[PDB]
């Protein structure tokens, strides 16, 4: 018996971000790349995110999920541009990254709808707030690791 | 069996199922009891800590205002981590040798103690543990090394570093191999730098305590005061359990014996605390 | 500084640093100040000026930084240049907007030097604050130890 | 209903020789299986067992040891490796089961840690320290298993 999820003890491969939609450029109005999103390095909780998809909660920092799901901005939930993760804590490359906001393939996490609050784990599920904004692919039930095209 | 594992033959010679202990402990890494301790509830750890401030500066002429400053923080997380040990044991051996059973609570209370101190500093994190002070704090201040100077020069000399810094010192966190070859590595006299040798220096240096934490690594030396870098948050403190109704001890006679604290570390000056390699 | 008296009083930025067509998340491209409803002057009306640091919302939005008792929200931070306001650097909410960092030089309450963040209150604010992660891109001009554009 | 029934896959692999030296036996001597517990399906292919030990006895049966609920003794104590079939093909059941003394290959199935080897009747645990390998410097434990021997 004991089994982990989340936390970088989940294997969710590589998928390229580069595939699908209009591809932007390498420019600023980025945000660093870490484990924790609010935290410092070995310390963060993690999805079934690979790449594509990060939120920032506190600092100008990313890593998995953790931002209310009632109000989702920035601009897009923040892509990558011309470098593709090699982790698998969703983004935690080590670097600063330069981000878009072109159409650009993701990697969710959580079962149901985002449009509801964060677990802790690094997930979406289900709060007393509905009819709030869904991510990416609509009109069809989205279920934890799905893949969808913003 | 004619013996239980001996070297002759009870049949042939000798009687008696009174014996002595022979465990005995390795390596000891406290730094626990040291530190000041708090309760903590919950179930992670959000900490806030203080950076630098934004003020003006006026290198070259004065008779302006210096730009204001508000209370600026950088976060931590901090997930819990569990410490533990297990002990696989026989009943029927622990009645009859007699002091295994005292050998077995005392040591893995030190080995709870052990690990604690070395997830703390660092000693390969998953991502599921405390964060990596070791790593975090201040690189290696190249001041120190007066160029081509003794080990326990080295360590001398850092101490005072420390008081120039402004940041509490009582004590010297170094490294056991650190230590042993700062000691042996010693001028031209028998007498050592920090006090001679007739004088008992073993477990002080600089005349200033000496704690030994493992995975403070070679070459290494970090002075400080343990109570003020950083302080120990438990969220359940150190218990032993022992289970006769686990599932493969049940079958047998066997007996196990679980060690295990569940801690969390909280860092209230990691923007601080000097340490320093040795070039020399 | 001159004969008979330095600096005194604003102090003019670039005017009509026009950005535009770009396809990641800067602010430089041009977008609008919103609050809510339709935006602002008629013909023949001049902006005015206002420097702080601001934060991209949902879609191409950018609003004031607030709080860190709240949520980290968009990329970088930046303050504001002209192009609709025909004195110095700074632009009226409700326009296109190009921003950089530059906004040389209305002075607000503390300073804008090595990046900037948003305090606990709302303030604008100079880093240090995270070491262990990239904040928003304001690197000012020479302009230190006396009140300035944040 | 559940597999074991006809000629049906394998775990352990089929028809194996020369897959032990001298702790294993290299001709093939399959034999018919009266089985034990085999848990929530049966002849395995679940989380809890996975096809429990035999041993083998005189006549043209090898049946249950049974050790329960995990019990086990260290070197030799015979494992059930690979089938053979003859009018039906699967490992156990009422199918031809091939021994060894503790030999390859042994392929059990478990969720996480442990695994080990399971015997009929419990579920899917791993021996501890005097029950396998105690020798140097190692760990195994109830919580700790892994597909062979330890």
């Amino acid at each position: 018996p004991y089994v982990r999820l989340g936390y970088e003890g989940i294997l969710n491969g590589a998928h390229d971000i580069d595939v699908a939609g209009l591809n932007g450029v390498e420019q600023l109005a980025g945000k660093f790349a870490t484990i924790g999103a609010n935290g410092v390095k070995l310390a963060g909780d993690n999805g079934t995110n690979a790449v594509g998809l990060f939120r920032e909660d506190l600092g100008d920092m990313v890593n998995a999920s953790e931002k209310a799901s009632f109000y989702f901005r920035g601009g897009e939930y923040y892509v990558n541009i011309s470098r593709t993760s090699l982790t698998a804590a969703g983004i935690a490359a080590g670097d600063e990254i330069t981000c878009d906001a072109d159409g650009k393939m993701i990697k969710f996490t959580g079962t149901g709808k985002a449009l509801g609050v964060v677990t802790h784990v690094g997930e979406y599920r289900a709060g007393n707030m509905y009819e709030k904004a869904t991510q990416g692919v609509t009109d069809t039930d989205t279920f934890i690791g799905f893949i969808m095209y913003v | 069996m004619s013996q239980l594992s001996n070297q002759e033959k009870e049949y042939l010679i000798s009687k008696a199922l009174e014996t002595e202990e022979g465990r005995v402990a390795l390596a000891q890494a406290m730094a626990n009891p040291i530190r000041v301790s708090l309760d903590y509830q919950g179930v992670g750890r959000k900490l806030l800590v203080v950076d630098p401030l934004p003020q003006g500066a006026l290198p070259v002429y004065d008779k302006d205002v210096d730009a204001k400053a508000f209370v600026i923080s950088k976060r931590g997380q901090v997930p819990d981590q569990v410490i533990e040990g297990d002990r696989i044991q026989v009943p029927t051996f622990e009645i009859v040798s007699y002091p295994q059973v005292r050998f077995s609570q005392v040591k893995e209370r030190r080995f709870n103690v052990i690990d604690r101190a070395q997830q703390r500093a660092k000693a390969d994190i998953m991502a599921v543990e405390d964060a990596e002070i070791f790593s975090l704090l201040e690189g290696a201040a190249t001041a120190v090394n007066a160029v081509t100077i003794s080990s326990g020069g080295l360590q001398r000399a850092a101490l005072t570093k420390a008081f120039q810094e402004v940041e509490k010192h009582d004590l010297v966190v170094t490294k056991i191999v650190m230590n042993a070859s700062a000691f042996a590595d010693i001028r031209a006299w028998g007498q050592n730098e920090f006090d001679p040798v007739t004088q008992h220096e073993v477990l002080q240096t600089g005349l200033f305590g000496h704690i030994w934490t493992a995975d403070i690594l070679i070459s290494k030396k970090v002075p400080q005061n343990t109570v003020y870098v950083l302080a120990d948050p438990e969220f359940v403190g150190v218990m032993p359990i022992r289970q006769d109704i686990q599932v493969i001890p049940a079958d047998k006679p066997e007996e196990l014996r679980l060690g295990w604290v569940i801690y969390e570390e909280l860092g209230l000056a990691v923007v601080n605390s000097l340490a320093i390699a040795k070039i020399s």
